[PDB]
Formats: structure tokens, sequence, C-alpha cells
């Protein structure tokens, strides 16, 4: 149940709530108050999904889908069977995600490490919350949120995007995508660089961080450095999500039409708007 | 259908990849152990991989993993419960004993070397011709602990030469001796360096280095461990 | 408050680092570029040096030729008016030959021929760049992980512009060179193939792209969290595990019940990222060659 080096780390303390009440492990897993909170929120949500599945009349995981209230409910409560289940499950999900983060905080405290991980995870939570809370509230109905189903969540992405033409034309979406793609590029490069130094040509000595700098300077003329690359990975992945959130929060609140039309502001700048030729004249 | 065969083949590949990846990740820390150090009965479904050998540069030897595992240090902790899964309490001063968040690992008692075989980390005075290039120069600043008392003064920066970065501050105490403070654990301000992890009385307790012009991996671990340990173990006098 | 190690507090600088020698031909290496204090807040301040050599010259020349072939076509489309050039920049497009020309290299210059020429230049640019990722590692005695990972990206690129059009029997299937038009092409590709959301390989591709962001956020945050114990010195933590690596490991073990090593996390990383374009390429390759309509295929499971 313990890694060879683990024992010296398994000390009391670090908890945020309840002192030593929940200060223990189950196998590898640390508990803590928020470990218990996670369990409660998660088990509740799952029971409610199963209830919704019964009301839907299916146990097929590829068919089960829990929908938000119809638009006519606005931001009000709804019958369990007509959106209420979705609403309570959303609360459970939020409670579970936030509890997971807070449990991570407890783990950081015990290990005496920085809080970077739960801080990063909070970006993911905030993106989820953009889609099920901030946006629907700003738009004035829970029904603008996505449904909880494997395929139906994708229908919602497809229907929501196409409400505005090709959703590619959303400028914040473009930046988000760039961050996602660049992040994967940098993840591949980071993994490869470290590995190529730790596993050199057959029979050679391990290369050093100096060789990692040299390879990359040789290749592209720059090396961000070992601290830099981990900051970058974090920045890229968090920016990707930040701009994801941004791109959705502006959609249906301050921008309403086909996203393609937004770009016309540049085209119609008065100094060139009326010149004949090109694509737009 | 070829797309069917493709997707079925991929899932088989993927399970194989995950198996490979998980076993690659068991080269340290396994086999799993009961809380008394004996091999655990349940080792999980993944077996240890075949050993690999790293050839270390600069005649430093080799590393073979997986291999026989031991802490190579005493651990001043004791069970708080008969059943598994509960904390082990410090039997002494956890900070002085290097346990919990003050833990350190029995790393090599030699300094990390760069690609050319020179010490990676040097005090700036011995690093030609390194200098502060931007931000507040902390040399000369008083160092304040979390009790808001002065514990010393910055007399140098220890730099990572190959990476051109500040790694430690060398801090002189009242008695004229110095300690390394990890750069990640200090706040450089305009009139002081503030150290949140340690109260003024805890600086003398920071592990010391054998030679004044180099730091070994073991020393770094003891120092970094001790300083990080203060966030949990000095929390009494802070209050700030 | 506590320092977070996102930005450095104090920069230090020394003599320019000219780097390791090994089997590198030092004559093909440039001098150092300038130092950027601005970059230095976040990563290394030093720019250069860079390795030139014959392959690199070829790659750079080729790449520039690709870029200028497109640009000259844009200028043409703009009627050589610079204001129109700037106005309509993202709307210009160098398009492949029409389907009636098939795979033929006799497509007229202004109807696909220039696209073929641009594509030839990009082909050599990228493949010579790949050789360079291999050779730069080789001259340093390093593993070839970069060249192998780069091959996964090249796979999708090859499928999009080369392999799929050849199997489909016309260049008209390839992607045009244009900012907006490459987007229109992407949208249209899904529409015509019955919605790529029903392509299980597109789903996998997305799992790994999202996963890459998940995993890099995890790894990045982890290393920064243990940088107070020198955790970013990953190679030395591999050679001689420290408390950084141990605390990193245990954070994850206690959180989610399993963990990596300092070396192995970088294997999770490289695979997570390369699987993006590997599955992606497969998904695109089967589209139209084997599966006309992904919705339909899904209804059959095969
Ligand atoms: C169609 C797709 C088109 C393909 C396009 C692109 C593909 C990209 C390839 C991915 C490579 C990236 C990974 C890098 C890596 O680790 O390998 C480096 C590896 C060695 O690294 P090195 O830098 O030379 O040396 C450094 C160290 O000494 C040694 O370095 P090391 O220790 O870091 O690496 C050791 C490496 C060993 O080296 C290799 O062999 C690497 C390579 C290849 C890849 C497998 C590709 C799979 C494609 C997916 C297929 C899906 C089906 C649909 O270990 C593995 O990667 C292991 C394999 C895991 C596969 C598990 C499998 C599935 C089997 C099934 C399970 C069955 C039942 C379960 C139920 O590279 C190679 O030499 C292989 C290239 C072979 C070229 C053949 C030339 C032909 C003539
Ligand atoms: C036809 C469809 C439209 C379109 C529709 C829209 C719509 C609509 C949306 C996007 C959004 C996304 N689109 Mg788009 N977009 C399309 C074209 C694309 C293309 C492409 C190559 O063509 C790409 C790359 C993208 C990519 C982008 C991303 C920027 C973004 C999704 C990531 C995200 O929000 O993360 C955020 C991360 C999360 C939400 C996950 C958080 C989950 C956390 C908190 C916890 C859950 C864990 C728990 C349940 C697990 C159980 C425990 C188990 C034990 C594991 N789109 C086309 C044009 N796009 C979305 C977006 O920006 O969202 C904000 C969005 O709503
Ligand atoms: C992010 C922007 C859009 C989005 C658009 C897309 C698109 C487009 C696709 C997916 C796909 C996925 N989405 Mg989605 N989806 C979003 C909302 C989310 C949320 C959430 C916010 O809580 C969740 C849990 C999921 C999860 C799912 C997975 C079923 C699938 C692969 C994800 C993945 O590997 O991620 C990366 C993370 C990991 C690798 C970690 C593993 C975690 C996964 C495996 C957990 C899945 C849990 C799921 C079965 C629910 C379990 C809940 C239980 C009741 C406890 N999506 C929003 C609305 N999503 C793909 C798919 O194939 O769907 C069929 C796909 O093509
Ligand atoms: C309306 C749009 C369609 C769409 C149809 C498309 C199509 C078409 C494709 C994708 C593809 C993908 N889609 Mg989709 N997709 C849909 C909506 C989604 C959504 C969503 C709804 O949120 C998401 C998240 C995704 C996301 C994804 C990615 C997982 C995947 C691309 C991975 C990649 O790294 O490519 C980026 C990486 C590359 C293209 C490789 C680059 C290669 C190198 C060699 C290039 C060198 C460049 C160099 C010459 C220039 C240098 C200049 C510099 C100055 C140096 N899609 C909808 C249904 N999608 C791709 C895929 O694989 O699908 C299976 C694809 O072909
Ligand atoms: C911000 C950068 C990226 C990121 C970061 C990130 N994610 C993280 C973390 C961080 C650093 C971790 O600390 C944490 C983790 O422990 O990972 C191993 C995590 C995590 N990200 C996860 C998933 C995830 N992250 C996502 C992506 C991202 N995470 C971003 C791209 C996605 C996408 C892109 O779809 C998914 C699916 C988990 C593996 C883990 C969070 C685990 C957790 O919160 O557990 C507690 C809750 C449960 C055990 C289950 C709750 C059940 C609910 C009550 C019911 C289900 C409701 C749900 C809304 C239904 C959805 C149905 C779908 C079909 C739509
Ligand atoms: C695993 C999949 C992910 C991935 C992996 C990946 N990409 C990679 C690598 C790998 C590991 C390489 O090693 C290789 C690399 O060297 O990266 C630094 C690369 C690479 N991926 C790149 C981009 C890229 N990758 C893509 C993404 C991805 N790459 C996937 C997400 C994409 C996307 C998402 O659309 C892009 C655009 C390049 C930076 C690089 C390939 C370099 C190359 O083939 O260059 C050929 C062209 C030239 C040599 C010059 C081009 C000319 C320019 C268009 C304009 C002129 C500017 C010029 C550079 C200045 C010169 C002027 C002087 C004379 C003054
Ligand atoms: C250098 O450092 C590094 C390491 O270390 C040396 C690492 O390990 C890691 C960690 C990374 C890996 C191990 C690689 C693999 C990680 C991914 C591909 C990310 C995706 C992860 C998953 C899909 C697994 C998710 C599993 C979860 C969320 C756990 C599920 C557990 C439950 C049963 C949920 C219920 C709640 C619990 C367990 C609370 C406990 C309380 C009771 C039992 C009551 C990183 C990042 C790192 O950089
Ligand atoms: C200021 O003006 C100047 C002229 C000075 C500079 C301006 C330049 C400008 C504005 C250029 C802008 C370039 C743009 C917008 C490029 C955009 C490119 C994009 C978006 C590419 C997207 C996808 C590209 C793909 C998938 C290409 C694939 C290519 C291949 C796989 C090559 C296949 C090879 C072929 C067809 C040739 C076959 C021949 C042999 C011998 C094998
Ligand atoms: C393998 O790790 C990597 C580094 O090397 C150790 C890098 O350096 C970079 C490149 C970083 C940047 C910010 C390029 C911009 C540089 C200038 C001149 C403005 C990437 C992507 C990388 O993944
Ligand atoms: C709200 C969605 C319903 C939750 C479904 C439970 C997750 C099961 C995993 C889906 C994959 C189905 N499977 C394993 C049979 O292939
Ligand atoms: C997303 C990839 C799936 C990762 C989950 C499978 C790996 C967890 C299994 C590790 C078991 C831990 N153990 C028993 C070896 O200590
Ligand atoms: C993908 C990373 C791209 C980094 C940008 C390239 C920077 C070129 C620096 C080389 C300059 C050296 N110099 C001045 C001697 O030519
Ligand atoms: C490197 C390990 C990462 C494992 C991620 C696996 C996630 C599975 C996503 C389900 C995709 C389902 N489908 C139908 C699109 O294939
Ligand atoms: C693709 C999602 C899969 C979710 C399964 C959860 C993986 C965690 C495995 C941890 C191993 C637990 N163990 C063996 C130590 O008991
Ligand atoms: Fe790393």
């Amino acid at each position: 149940a313990l890694l060879s080096f683990e024992r010296k780390y398994r000390v009391p303390g670090g908890t945020l709530v309840g002192g030593n009440l929940f200060d223990f492990w189950v196998g590898p897993f640390y508990v803590g108050f928020f470990g218990v909170a996670t369990f409660f929120f998660a088990a509740l949500g799952i029971i409610l999904i199963a209830w919704s599945a019964v009301l839907q009349g299916t146990w097929n995981p590829q068919l089960i889908s829990v929908y938000p209230p119809a638009l006519e409910y606005g931001l009000g409560g709804a019958p369990l069977a007509k959106g209420g289940l979705w609403q309570i499950i959303t609360i459970c999900a939020t409670g579970a995600f936030v509890s997971w983060a807070l449990r991570e905080v407890e783990i950081c405290r015990k290990l005496g490490i920085g809080y970077h991980i739960p801080f990063a995870f909070a970006f993911a939570i905030l993106a989820y919350l953009t889609l099920v809370l901030f946006r629907p509230v700003m738009m004035g109905a829970w029904g603008y949120a996505f449904p909880y189903g494997i395929w139906t969540h994708l229908d919602w992405v497809s229907n929501t995007g196409y409400t505005y033409g090709n959703f590619h034309y959303n400028p914040a979406h473009m930046i988000a995508i760039s961050f996602f793609f660049t992040n994967a590029l940098a993840l591949a490069l980071h993994g490869a660089l470290v590995l190529s130094a730790a596993n050199p040509e057959k029979g050679k000595e391990m290369r050093t961080p100096d060789h990692e700098d040299t390879f990359f300077r040789d290749l592209v003329g720059y090396s961000i450095g070992t601290l830099g690359i981990h900051r970058l990975g974090l920045l890229l992945s968090l920016s990707a999500v930040f701009f994801s959130a941004l791109c959705m929060i502006i959609t249906g609140t301050i921008w309403f039409d086909q996203w393609v039309d937004w770009w016309q502001w540049w085209v119609k700048l008065p100094w060139w708007a009326n010149i004949p030729g090109g694509i737009n004249g | 259908d070829l797309a069917s065969l493709a997707i079925y083949s991929f899932w088989i590949f993927l399970a194989g990849l995950i198996y490979y990846l998980q076993t690659e990740n068991m080269r340290e820390g396994y086999p799993l152990e009961n809380e008394d150090g004996t091999p655990a009965a349940n080792q999980g479904p993944f077996p240890l991989p075949k050993p690999k050998t790293f050839i270390l540069p600069h005649g430093r030897g080799t590393l073979t993993v997986p291999g026989p595992e031991s802490e190579d240090r005493p651990i001043a902790l004791a069970r708080t419960a008969v059943s598994e899964g509960f904390p082990h309490a410090p039997t002494g001063d956890p900070m002085k004993d290097g346990v919990g968040p003050a833990s350190w690992v029995a790393r090599r008692d030699l300094p990390e070397l760069d690609g050319h075989g020179h010490n990676k980390i040097k005090p700036m005075k011995a690093a030609a011709g390194f200098h502060v290039s931007a931000g507040k120069n902390p040399i000369g600043l008083p160092v304040r602990g979390c009790d808001l008392e002065i514990a010393g003064k910055v007399v140098d920066i220890w730099v990572d030469i190959p990476e051109q970065m500040a790694r430690f501050l060398e801090v002189e105490l009242k008695d004229g001796s110095t300690r390394l403070l990890p750069m990640q654990m200090v706040k450089v301000q305009s009139n002081r360096v503030h150290v949140n992890a340690l109260s003024s009385d805890l600086f003398a307790g920071i592990p010391t280095i054998k030679s004044p012009t180099e730091v070994t991996l073991l020393e770094e671990d003891k120092i970094c461990g001790y300083v990080a340990g203060g966030l949990m173990y000095a929390a009494p006098k802070r209050k700030s | 408050a506590e320092y977070q190690n996102i930005f450095s507090q104090v920069q230090v600088r020394g003599p320019a680092d000219l780097g390791m020698t090994e089997d590198v031909n030092l004559a093909n290496r440039s001098g150092v570029g300038p130092f950027s204090t601005l970059l230095g807040w976040f990563g290394n301040a030093q720019l250069g040096p860079i390795y030139l050599g014959s392959l690199g010259v070829l790659s750079l020349f080729s790449g520039l030729m690709w870029f200028f072939t497109i640009g000259i076509w844009f200028w043409y489309q703009a009627g050589w008016n610079p204001a129109v050039f700037l106005r309509d920049l993202f709307f210009f497009s160098l398009e492949p030959p029409a389907p009636e020309y098939g795979l033929s290299f006799a497509a007229p210059l202004k109807e696909g021929g220039l696209w073929l020429i641009a594509s030839f230049f990009m082909f050599v640019a990228v493949w010579s760049w790949w050789g360079r990722t291999y050779l730069r590692a080789q001259a340093l005695g390093m593993g070839k992980h970069t060249a192998w990972a780069f091959l996964s990206a090249i796979w999708l690129w090859m499928v999009l512009g080369f392999i799929r059009p050849i199997l489909m029997g016309s260049w008209s299937e390839a992607v045009p060179y244009g900012i907006f038009s490459h987007l229109d092409w992407t949208n249209n590709f899904s529409l015509v193939h019955g919605n790529l959301f029903y392509n299980p390989f597109h789903g996998l591709s997305i799992a790994f792209l999202y996963g890459s962001a998940l995993l890099f956020a995890m790894h990045g945050a982890t290393i920064l969290a243990v940088s107070r114990f020198g955790g970013e010195r990953e190679l030395e933590q591999i050679a001689d595990r420290g408390t950084a690596a141990e605390r990193a490991a245990l954070f994850w073990r206690w959180t989610m019940g399993f963990n990596a090593t300092m070396e192995g996390i970088h294997r999770w990383a490289i695979w997570m990222a390369v699987l993006v374009t590997l599955t992606g390429g497969i998904g695109i390759l089967l589209s139209g060659t084997v599966v006309d309509n992904w919705y339909v295929w899904g209804q059959n499971h095969g």
C-alpha cells in the first residue's frame, strides 16, 4: 500500500477542516474532509443520473442523457423530470469538482508543495461553470446549458456552433485553438527533449540539461530552459481554457449573428472599404 | 469493414501502450510496502519492468532501475494506530529530523555538474562574470522571517551557471556563519528579503554546507526540505 | 504573500552560452544573438546561436519559397494594391486544381499549378526540417525522440495534403493555402463526410488534444509546485531521485491513486501529444476512401 519512499511523508497535519478527523488514507488515496465531501457530491450526482435514466427508460450509457430545463423556465426551478434533475446534478458536479480541488489543497499542505495544481484545475472548473452557469445566467435561461450525455453533449456543441454559422470565425475561439495546438506541440517537444537526453544513443552517457539547450538552440535558435518549459506548458494549457471560456461567454450575450460577419469591421475600415479589387471589392 | 478493424486495432494498441507506460512508471518506489517496510501482499496487476541502466556522465557511475530500494536514513516517526492507513507522528523535532514536509532524500553527497563537468551551482562571486541583469539586487538586503524579525543579511546569490538563474540566496546570520535560502522560498522586496516559511529563530537550524563554495545534492535536499517544512511546523509564530 | 515562480524576481546573466560540442560541426553554428531581458522574466534571456548547415539552408530556402509563392498569388489576387492586400489578407487563397484535372501536373498555373509548386516547396521544407531534427540530435549523441514525435505531426500533414488526395484520385481534395479558406475547407470536410463527430478517430484525437492540455497543466503545475526542491532539474532527478520527485509522485498517488516517475511522466507526455495527430491522421485517411458518411457507418458500427 506504500511506495518504498512514502512513509516519511505520511505525517499528521495540513487539513483545512475537521482537524484530524479525516486525516488518513485508504490504500494510496488520501481522504480528508473534502475527500468525504467529494464522495457525497459524487455519489449523489450519480444516483440522480441513474434516477434520470429510469425516468428516460434506458440504462444504455450511450443513450442516457440529462437535459437542462426548457427555455420557458428561464432561470427558475423546474420539475425533476423536466430539468430539475439536471439542476441538482450540476450542483453536485460543482460541489464534487470544488471538493476535489480543496482536497488537492490539503494534499499540498501535507507535502509542503506549492498550490499550482488545484489552481490550474480551477481553470477547468471555471470553464465548466462558464458553460452551465455564467453563460446560461447571462443569456437568461438554464436551457442554454449543455446536456449530460455522451452523444447529446456533442449535438449541443454542433447545434450551438452552427447557430452562428461556422464557429471557426469566432476570434476568441481561434486564439483558444492556437493555444491548444501549441500546447500539444510543446508537450510533444518537452517529452521528447527530456527523453532524448535521458536515453541517448546506445552505450553513451546520459546527456545533461546543457545538451537539451544545445539541441534546441541548434534546431531553432532558442531554448526556453527547464524552468521556462514547465511555466510555458502551464501557460499554454490555462490560456487555451481561458480563451475557451471567453469565446463562449461572448456568444449569445454580446455577439448574436454569424461569426463570419464580425470580420467585416476590418474590411469596412473607411480608408480601404471602397477600393475595387481583391476578394471584398 | 476496414474502419471497424482500424478502431478495434487501435483500442488493442492503446491498452498495450498503457501497460507499457504504467510499468515504465514503476522503476522507482516499487515493490509496494506495508507500513513496516515488508513487501505488500497486493502488488496490483502491473509487474515491474526489466531493469535499465543509465550511464552517468563525468565518471559518476551508473543507475539501474528497478533495483533494491532503501531510504538510507533514519525516520523519526511512529505509528498512531495498529491498523494501516493512519498518520505516523514525529517522535522529535520534525524540522530537525527531516520528516513530513521537512523530509529530504539521501541523494549523492556531490554537487550536480554541468555538461563540461564543472559545478552547476556557484556563489556569484565565483561565477565569472555573472551579475544581476534585471530586478532588485538582493545582495546587501536584510532578511526577515515570518515573526517579522531580522535573521540576517544577503551576502551573495548562488547561481545555476548553465541555466543562468538565481537558485539560492546566501544569508549571513548574527554569528557570522551563512545559510542557503532557496530562491523559490524568498520574497525580494525593495528594502528587504522576506521569508514566509521560517521565523527568525529557525535560520540557525537550516542545514549547513560542508564547503563554502559548492553545494551537494544531499545538502540541497536537506536545505530545501527544511525550509519548506517551516510552512507547516513554524505556523505557531505567524501571525503576520 | 508567497512567491509563485511564474515570473523570476531577479535575473542574472553571464558569458553567452555557446553550448555543447560533441560531434557538431562548429563552423555551421552562428554567433550568439542578443539577450532579451523581457524573455528573461519567464524563460532564458539568450537568443541563439543557431545551427545552419546544408540541410537547413535547403529547408529555409524551400520554406521561404512556399511562403512567397502563396504571397505572390495573394498580391496577384489583390491586383497589386497594397491597401487591398492588407484589407483582404485572410480572404486570399491559393487553391488546388479542380477535380477534372485529377492528379495531373498539367493543371494550369492559375488553376492549381501554382498550388502544386507551393506544395512541392512545402514538401521539401518539412522533410528536410525533419532530417534536421534527426541530425541535430545525432550530432549531440542524443536519442531520436524529437524526430519520432515530429513524424506524428507530419503524418496528419501528409494525409491532408498528399496521401488522401492521391488515394481519392485528385489534388482537389487537398487543403488550400489561406487563413479563412483552410477553415472553410475544414468545415466542409465534416459536412461532406456525415459529421466528423461520428468518426471515432476524431473523438480519440480530441480526447488526446484535451488530454494534452490536461496533462501539461498537470505536469507544469507539478514541477512548479516542487521547484522549491529543484524539481525542474528533471534529468538529475531521473539519475538521482530527490524529495521534489518524491513529493510530486505522492501528490498524484494520494490524489488519484497512481503516479509517475520523473522519467516516465515524459513518456506519458510524448505519447499523449503524438496520439493527437496519429489518431487524427487515421481518421482523416479513412474519410472518403473507406467511409463516405460517418453517421451512416456509425449506424452499422461497420
Ligand atoms: C460544429 C462545432 C463547431 C465548434 C463548436 C464550439 C462550441 C459550441 C464550443 C466549442 C468549444 C471548443 N472548441 Mg470548437 N467548434 C468547432 C471547431 C473546433 C475545432 C476544429 C479543429 O475544427 C477545434 C480544435 C475546436 C476547439 C475548441 C476548443 C477551443 C473548445 C473546447 C475545449 C474547452 O472548452 O475546454 C474547457 C474544458 C472543460 C469544459 C472540461 C471541464 C471538466 C472538469 C471541470 C471536470 C470533469 C471531470 C469528471 C466529470 C470526470 C469523471 C471522473 C473520472 C474518474 C475521470 N473547435 C466547430 C466549428 N466549439 C467549447 C468551449 O469553448 O467551451 C468553453 C464550446 O462550448
Ligand atoms: C470541452 C468542450 C465541450 C465538450 C465537447 C467535446 C467533444 C467535441 C468531444 C468530447 C469528448 C469527450 N467529452 Mg466532452 N465536452 C464538454 C464537456 C465535457 C465534460 C464536462 C464539462 O464535465 C465532460 C466530463 C466531458 C467528457 C467527454 C468524454 C466522454 C469524451 C472524451 C473527453 C476527454 O478524453 O477529455 C480529456 C480528459 C481525459 C483524457 C481524462 C479522462 C476523463 C474522461 C475519460 C472522463 C469521461 C467521463 C464521462 C464518461 C462521464 C462520467 C460521469 C459519471 C456519471 C461519474 N466533456 C464541453 C460541452 N467533448 C469526445 C467524445 O468522444 O465524445 C463522445 C469528443 O469528440
Ligand atoms: C466544422 C469543423 C468540424 C471539424 C472537422 C475537422 C477536420 C477536417 C479535422 C479536424 C481535426 C481535429 N479536430 Mg475537429 N472538427 C469539428 C470540431 C472539433 C472540436 C469541437 C467541436 O470542439 C474539437 C475540439 C476538434 C478538434 C480536433 C483536433 C483533435 C484535430 C486536429 C489535431 C491537430 O493537432 O491538428 C493540428 C496539427 C496539424 C494540422 C499538423 C501540422 C503538421 C506540420 C508538419 C506543419 C508544419 C507547418 C509549417 C510549414 C509552418 C511553419 C510556420 C512558422 C512560422 C514556423 N474538432 C467539427 C465537427 N477537425 C483534424 C483531424 O485529425 O481530424 C480527425 C482534421 O483533419
Ligand atoms: C485547465 C487545463 C485542462 C485541465 C486541467 C486539470 N484537470 C484536472 C486537474 C487539472 C490540473 C487535476 O488536478 C484534476 C486531476 O485530479 O486530474 C488527474 C483534473 C481532472 N480533470 C478531469 C477531467 C477533464 N478535464 C478536462 C480538461 C482540462 N483539465 C483542461 C483542458 C476534460 C475535458 C477537456 O472534457 C475532462 C473530461 C478529471 C480526470 C480530474 C477531475 C476529477 C474530479 O473532479 O473528480 C471529482 C468528481 C467525480 C469523481 C465525479 C463527479 C460526478 C458528477 C457528480 C456527475 C457527472 C456530472 C457531469 C457534469 C456529467 C458529464 C457528462 C459528459 C458526457 C458531458
Ligand atoms: C504531436 C503533434 C503536435 C506537433 C508535434 C511537433 N511539431 C514539431 C515538432 C514536433 C515534435 C518538431 O520537432 C518540429 C519542430 O522543429 O518544432 C520546433 C515541429 C514543427 N511544427 C511546427 C508547426 C506546427 N505544428 C503543428 C502542431 C503539432 N505539432 C501537433 C499539435 C501545427 C498546427 C497545430 O497547425 C503547426 C503550425 C513548426 C514550428 C515545426 C516544423 C518546422 C518546419 O518544417 O519548417 C519548414 C519551413 C521553414 C524552414 C521556414 C518557413 C517559412 C515561414 C513560413 C516564413 C518565414 C519565417 C522564417 C522562419 C524566418 C527566416 C527569415 C530569415 C532569412 C531572416
Ligand atoms: C508581404 O508580402 C510578401 C509576399 C513579401 C510576403 C507575404 C506572404 C503571405 C501573405 C503568405 C501567407 C501564407 C498563408 C496564409 C499560408 C497558410 C497555410 C495554411 C493555412 C495551411 C493549412 C494546411 C496545409 C496543408 C495540409 C498542406 C499540405 C502539403 C503537402 C502534404 C504537400 C504535398 C505535396 C505535393 C502536392 C507536391 C507533389 C510533388 C512531389 C515531387 C512529391
Ligand atoms: C522542448 O522545449 C521547448 C523549448 O526548449 C527547451 C523551447 O525553447 C520552446 C520555444 C519557446 C519560445 C517561447 C519560442 C519564442 C522565442 C523567441 C526568440 C521570441 C519550446 C516550444 C519547447 O517546447
Ligand atoms: C451522463 C452519461 C452517462 C454515464 C455513462 C457511464 C460511463 C460508461 C462509459 C461509456 C462507455 C460504454 N462502454 C464501456 C460500454 O463501452
Ligand atoms: C488515462 C490512462 C489510464 C490510467 C489509469 C491506469 C493506471 C493506473 C494503475 C496504476 C496502479 C497503481 N499501482 C497499484 C501500480 O500502484
Ligand atoms: C519555435 C521557436 C522559434 C524561435 C525564433 C527563432 C529565433 C532566432 C534567433 C537566431 C538569431 C541568432 N543570430 C542573430 C546570430 O542570427
Ligand atoms: C494516453 C492515455 C489517454 C487515454 C484517453 C482515452 C479516452 C477515451 C475517449 C473515448 C472516445 C470514444 N470514441 C467513440 C470516440 O472512440
Ligand atoms: C479512462 C478513465 C479510467 C478511470 C479509471 C481510474 C484509474 C485509476 C487507477 C488507480 C489504481 C487503483 N489501485 C490499483 C491502486 O487500486
Ligand atoms: Fe518535465
